[PDB]
């Protein structure tokens, strides 16, 4: 009896029909042709989701670990080579970068200039540490689930 | 506990009082405050200071240590 | 008879405030304590009216807060105020920490454990008390003890969540901190009443540090009118910082408005909080970061089980205060550690402080009293 | 940019420990509003119905409104189409959405100033010293050129033009204008948003400095009119033989 | 051409020791750093100093001259 | 209470002149901290001496409120400290020490 | 000062004490697991599988 | 004088404590809306810098 | 000696429930009283624990009430129900007044 | 909440996609029309 009681009364707390659903809710076609970045509203923030080039994957790759603002090889973010996944808002003061622009093929923060890399990597401007990756799972080949 | 009455044994010894009205508030007030004043402070005073010496002398010189650290240079 | 002496609840009464035969000796490190209750009091009082407008809701947040201020007039007073105030309340608290060390006072076991409770219950009541308004600066950090909500191994993910509402702090919290306040403060108060008859039990100490029987005479007059004093120098104080400036002590990341993009350079405690994160991000890793955290008190715990001198004022132990007022330096050293942001100098700087923490306290101030100890030689 | 201006203490006619303001810059501020600052501005937690004492009157304030479209409220009309608004009527801030603004200029969002005073840092310099120091940048830099030059500012780079200097001229009662009066009534009506009382509470502070002293002494007194004869004391240990 | 210590007393007050001091080195890095050709620096210093000092004064004058 | 221990002691004498005890004329003895031990230890005290200790430990009030002190010459003789309890205490000493010796039986 | 309780006989005390202790040990240990029914222990109780 | 201020103001006043009392609010009063005046003039010599703005808003 | 004699917050608690004296006679006429308690922390209990979701909003009025029982499983039990449990209350109170009256308590 | 209730995953999914959500904006404000998600309520009707 006790067991029961207590434990819905803990249950209350721990999250909710609501809160659940919208949270990891979000899927992904394959529409997005090598080259595009999309773009998603998920969480109350930018979810970006970017289809990606054998060149797109071999510069990445070549990027040196040891002299990055915020050092971390690109191969360890994504699960996939072809597809990056990241949140869209700028790890500066919160503006939200461009896709594909700015000087190093990634994306653009026209704000203080905020440089990023096709991973997410802060290559130029104040931005501190670099855009930062969800968690996902891919589905089958064309379902990719966020959150 | 305590109250009073199983309170504690005091034997041979005397008292004596005064109707508050008696006195005056400040006797010797400002005479009396007196390096008897600087007589605990000052008294004390040794004891205290180190410490807070070590402070000032922190927080200027850190203060100092990174200020300066955030200063730019040529090459 | 008297009724002084008949009625029942008097009868507590007189045995609590008024025929309460107390030490005569007694020193001024009294005040504090019933100012913290007035300011309790008070505390609730103002909450209360300020409850009696405020709306802690999500959309209502700065916008109620308006209501509650840019509306609120005295809102203004009251708010800005008594949440001044509150800062008041933990300054007497780190304070009257100090009256108990300096008293060494910790001869009473479940009078010190009972202010623990005191202690990290009036840390967090305040802070979800505290972060109430949901402010910028109480928003982005609202991210960050969000972000403490997940420490443990296997847990925090689902524990943040569950303390956090889910996948991050939300309305969830409004809603469940906004609360967990609510409830806090009473929850002092019958801690209060407790630790008091706790008191009344053993009697107490005194600042003689000798066995009080001798001398005692009721607070009435003289701890009251004290006592009184004591009152109208807090509504200095209060009425004071309140009255003149009220804003000095303010961090203007509140008034901006939580901005949930915005993640912005700061993320600073309350000066009442403040000691703390710079011991937080003192460390690299996690629970020794938190272990640290509850083992501050808990270390003063254990400093009543490090009890070890055979005298128990340090008035009579001078190297002992030494320690004392040194321990204070690490302290409001450790504040002005906090007081920078992330640093090079810093970095070693609290990197040893906290060394002394468990030096000054846990090694130099009990292998003090050891060496103090050896000296007494009596 | 990076490298704070500490800036200036401007002696503000109100950075006295109590001091005072003049308005209709403020008015100026309504049309710094109507053009300078709330173009791209918002005080949006501003009301009307608040300024109505302050400068105005019943009248000044009143058309002060109906000289502006509310955009009324819907009758049966959904949509809800224009008013000449009420004092009750609020101080009707600029474009709706924050793409909006993002758009407005490119990005920058263009905040609200109720509390920015209060709010953002620094004090009335933050106007005087760094947005009166829109200034061009030294050497070895270029914005997008979205980035206007102010170099007292947080990138030296932005937005902003003296309407002083070139000026859209208004004084009413007349006079040449300068920034502070709708600055530090952007201060004021931002504290008269948050401290008017810094009027009314001022004066309260000034009776607190006489309670005290009078009754502190008082207080103290009777405390030494209790405690005085404790003492004095004289109690005698005169052990039998 | 209004009362601007902004610019009026920037000529009288900026006429400053101090002030032409940092002048000094400040034009001197100017050419220092300009005849560097791809450099990063903007020497932005010595143009803060500067700012600092005609403040400094500034408000120490322009207020009680503004009106 | 002399110079090794106007020093050391004199953080009893020269600094308790610092730290009070001695040059308010305190009980060496007195200053123990009150334990169980200490307790029923002043129990089995002697008389005159509880008398004396008695004048002495109120006086200290006194002169503490006061927040004064006695002459310095008033301050207690150096040295020349009858050290009272100690052949009562140590006494006790075993004694806690028998109670906890066949106790350790 | 251990020393108090260490001796033969308090050692012999303990030696009592020990398989209760065991025993109050284990009503702990399963209570956990009941409470809880952690996923973590809970995996190896067959039959008290639950799917 | 001053004696029977003490005294009397005790005897014809401090004495009864009711009557003390009554005195107590007596000056409650008074007091209340003195200080509330030359409160007001304090802050009056202060300044000049609003709501004497009418004249010189011209008083409509 | 006993503790149950000895601890002082427990020389209350036996004073209180434990080594409580009391009329050996005594009637059903009680058991309401506990049960008030019960139900006022139970009260508590699930207000708070109500409270915790709750939010007491003026949009969110029967908005939030959806959230707090549209959306909230057992805020469906809990709310409802320990809402019910308020009347309970209220009939344990009455009652207990009756309890009193043909007790005729009134003595105290 | 109907998902569990009757139809299935894609027959409540498709269920809401089969409506137009009207969605949110992007950039869009206005916003636009979608599919909509299980997590898109029950779109009730005529506004005012
Ligand atoms: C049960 C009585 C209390 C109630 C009803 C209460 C309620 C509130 C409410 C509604 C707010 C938000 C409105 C505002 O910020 O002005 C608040 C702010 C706060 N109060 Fe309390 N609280 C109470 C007791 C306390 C206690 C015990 C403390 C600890 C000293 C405390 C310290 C705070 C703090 C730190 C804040 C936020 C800072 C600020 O004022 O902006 N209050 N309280
Ligand atoms: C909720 C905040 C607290 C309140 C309202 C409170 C209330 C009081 C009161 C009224 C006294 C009466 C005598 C005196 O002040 O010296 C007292 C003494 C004492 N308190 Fe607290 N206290 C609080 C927090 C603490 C804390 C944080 C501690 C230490 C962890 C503490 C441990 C003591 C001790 C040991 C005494 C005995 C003092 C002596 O006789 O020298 N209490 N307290
Ligand atoms: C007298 C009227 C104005 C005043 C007092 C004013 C004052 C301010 C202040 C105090 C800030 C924030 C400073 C900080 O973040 O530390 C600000 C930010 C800004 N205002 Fe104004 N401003 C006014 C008119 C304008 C106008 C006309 C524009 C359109 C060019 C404008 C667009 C901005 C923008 C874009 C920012 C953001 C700066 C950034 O973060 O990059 N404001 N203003
Ligand atoms: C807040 C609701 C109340 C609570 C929690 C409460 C609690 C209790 C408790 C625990 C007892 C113990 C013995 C017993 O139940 O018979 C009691 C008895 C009593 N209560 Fe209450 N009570 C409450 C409301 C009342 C009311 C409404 C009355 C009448 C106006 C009342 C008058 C009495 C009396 C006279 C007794 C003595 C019963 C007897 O010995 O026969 N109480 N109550
Ligand atoms: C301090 C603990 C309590 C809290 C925090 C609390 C809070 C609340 C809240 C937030 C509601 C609205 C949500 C809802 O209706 O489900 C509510 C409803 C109510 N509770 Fe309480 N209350 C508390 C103690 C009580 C007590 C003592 C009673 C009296 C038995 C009581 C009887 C009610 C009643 C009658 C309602 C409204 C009826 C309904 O459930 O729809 N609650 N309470
Ligand atoms: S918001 Fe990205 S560089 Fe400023």
């Amino acid at each position: 009896a006790a067991k029961n009681v207590v434990s819905q009364f803990v249950s209350s707390m721990s999250a909710s029909a609501d809160v659940l659903a919208m949270s990891k809710i979000e899927i992904k076609l394959s529409d997005i042709p090598e080259g595009k970045n999309m773009a998603f509203k998920w969480r109350g923030k930018p979810l970006f989701v970017r289809h990606r080039t054998k060149k797109e994957i071999d510069q990445e790759a070549a990027v040196e670990v040891s002299q990055l603002r915020d050092p971390q090889h690109d191969l360890e973010r994504v699960k996939k080579p072809e597809w990056v996944i990241l949140i869209g808002v700028c790890t500066h003061l919160g503006c939200v970068p461009i896709a594909n622009a700015g000087d190093f093929g990634g994306y653009y923060c026209p704000c203080h200039g905020s440089h990023y890399d096709a991973s997410g990597r802060i290559r130029k401007g104040p931005a501190p540490l670099n855009l930062e990756v969800p968690s996902y799972e891919f589905t089958s080949d064309d379902m990719v689930i966020v959150g | 506990g305590r109250q009073f009455g199983h309170l504690t044994r005091v034997r041979h010894v005397i008292t004596y009082s005064l109707s508050p009205f008696e006195q005056r508030a400040f006797p010797h007030y400002f005479s009396k405050g007196i390096p008897n004043v600087l007589r605990r402070t000052r008294a004390c005073i040794l004891r205290v200071a180190p410490p807070f010496v070590v402070f000032y002398l922190v927080y200027t010189w850190g203060t100092q240590e990174f200020e300066k650290s955030k200063r730019k240079n040529p090459a | 008879i008297n009724i002084r002496k008949t009625h029942p609840l008097m009868k507590i009464v007189n045995n609590a405030f008024i025929d309460l035969p107390a030490p005569s000796n007694i020193s001024s490190w009294w005040n504090f304590g019933s100012l913290l209750g007035i300011c309790l009091i008070l505390q609730i009082l103002t909450g209360l009216f300020l409850a009696m407008h405020y709306t802690p809701d999500t959309t209502t947040a700065f916008s109620s807060v308006t209501h509650i201020c840019r509306d609120v007039n005295y809102g203004w007073i009251i708010r800005y105020m008594h949440a001044n105030g509150a800062s008041m309340f933990f300054i007497c608290l780190f304070m009257h920490v100090g009256r108990g060390l300096y008293y060494g006072s910790y001869t009473f076991l479940e009078t010190w454990n009972i202010g623990v409770i005191l202690l990290f219950a009036t840390m967090a009541t305040a802070f979800m008390g505290y972060v109430l308004p949901w402010g910028q600066m109480s928003f982005w950090g609202a991210t960050v003890i969000t972000n403490l909500l997940s420490a443990i191994p296997y847990i925090g993910t689902n524990l943040v969540e569950w303390i956090w509402g889910g996948f991050s702090v939300d309305k969830a919290t409004l809603t469940r901190f906004f609360a967990f306040h609510f409830i806090s403060p009473f929850i002092i108060a019958a801690l209060a009443m407790v630790h008091l008859l706790f008191l009344h039990e053993t009697g107490s100490n005194n600042p003689t540090g000798i066995p009080s029987d001798t001398d005692k005479i009721p607070f009435h007059p003289y701890y009251t009118i004290k006592d009184i004093l004591g009152a109208i120098l807090l509504i200095l104080i209060l009425m004071l910082l309140v009255l003149f400036t009220p804003d000095l002590l303010g961090d203007p990341d509140n008034y901006t408005p939580a901005n949930p993009l915005n993640t912005p350079p700061h993320i600073k405690p309350e000066w009442y909080f403040l000691f703390a994160y710079a011991i937080l991000r003192s460390i690299p890793n996690k629970l020794g970061g938190v272990l640290a955290l509850i083992l501050s008190i808990l270390v003063l715990v254990l400093m009543p089980l490090l009890h070890t001198s055979k005298q128990r004022s340090m008035m009579f132990r001078p190297i002992s205060q030494c320690m004392f007022w040194i321990l204070v330096a690490d302290l409001l050293t450790l504040t002005w550690i906090g007081g920078q942001p992330v640093e090079h100098p810093y970095i070693i700087i609290g990197q040893l402080a906290s060394i002394m923490y468990i030096l000054l306290i846990m090694v130099m101030m009990p292998v003090a009293s050891i060496i103090e100890n050896n000296l007494l030689k009596w | 940019s990076d490298l704070e201006l500490h800036p200036p203490s401007y002696p503000w006619s109100h950075r006295g420990l109590l001091s005072s303001l003049d308005h209709t810059s403020i008015r100026r501020g309504f049309q710094v509003y109507k053009q300078v600052c709330s173009s791209c501005h918002s005080m949006d937690y501003v009301a009307y119905r608040h300024l109505v004492g302050v400068c105005y009157t019943e009248d000044e304030a009143k058309a002060l409104a109906e000289e502006v479209e509310v955009q009324d409220g819907p009758n049966e009309d959904g949509e809800m189409f224009m008013r000449p608004g009420k004092l009750s009527d609020y101080f009707p801030k600029p474009y709706p959405n924050p793409e909006a603004a993002r758009a407005a200029n490119n990005g920058a969002l263009p905040p609200d100033l109720s509390y920015i005073v209060r709010a953002r840092h620094g004090g009335e310099d933050y106007v005087f010293s760094l947005l009166t120091g829109y200034c061009e940048p030294p050497t070895g830099v270029s914005l997008r050129e979205g980035l206007y030059f102010n170099p007292y500012f947080p990138g030296q780079a932005i937005g902003m033009a003296p309407p002083i200097y070139n000026e859209v001229l208004e004084f009413d009662d007349g006079t040449p204008a300068t920034m502070s009066q709708v600055a530090k009534d952007v201060c004021t009506f931002l504290r008269w948003a948050a401290e008017p009382e810094h009027d009314h509470r001022k004066r309260m502070g000034l009776k607190m400095l006489l309670m005290m002293g009078l009754l502190l002494p008082l207080v103290y007194a009777m405390k030494r009119h209790k405690w005085s004869v404790l003492k004095s004391r004289k109690l005698a240990y005169r052990p039998p033989k | 051409e209004l009362v601007d210590p902004l610019t009026t007393v920037r000529e009288q007050c900026e006429q400053l020791e101090k002030c032409v001091k940092a002048r000094e080195r400040l034009e001197l890095c100017d050419e220092r750093v300009s005849s560097r050709s791809q450099t990063e620096e903007d020497c932005t210093e010595e143009l803060f100093d500067f700012l600092h000092a005609r403040d400094h004064c500034v408000a120490h004058k322009l207020f009680n001259s503004l009106k | 209470v002399s110079a090794s221990s106007k020093w050391l002691e004199g953080i009893r004498k020269w600094y308790y002149n610092a730290a009070g005890f001695n040059k308010l004329g305190l009980m060496r003895d007195d200053t123990i901290h009150e334990n169980d031990d200490v307790k029923e230890a002043i129990r089995r005290l002697p008389e005159n001496l509880y008398d004396d200790r008695v004048f002495r430990i109120k006086r200290a009030l006194d002169l503490s409120m006061r927040q004064q002190i006695l002459p310095k010459e008033q301050w207690t003789k150096y040295e020349e400290d009858k050290f009272y309890l100690e052949p009562y205490l140590k006494e006790v000493i075993r004694e806690r020490k028998e109670r906890e010796e066949w106790a350790k039986k | 000062m251990l020393t108090r309780f260490l001796g033969p006989r308090y050692r012999q005390l303990a030696r009592n004490w020990v398989p209760t202790a065991q025993l109050w040990g284990a009503v702990g240990a399963v209570g956990l697991v009941w409470a809880t029914d952690w996923r973590l222990i809970l995996d190896w109780v067959p039959y008290i599988n639950g799917k | 004088a001053a004696p029977t201020l003490t005294a009397r103001l005790y005897s014809l006043l401090f004495r009864r404590t009711s009557t003390f009392a009554l005195t107590i609010v007596v000056g409650a009063l008074f007091f209340e809306r003195a200080f509330d005046q030359g409160a007001d003039a304090i802050y009056e010599h202060i300044n000049e810098g609003k709501l004497w703005k009418h004249i010189k808003h011209k008083y409509e």
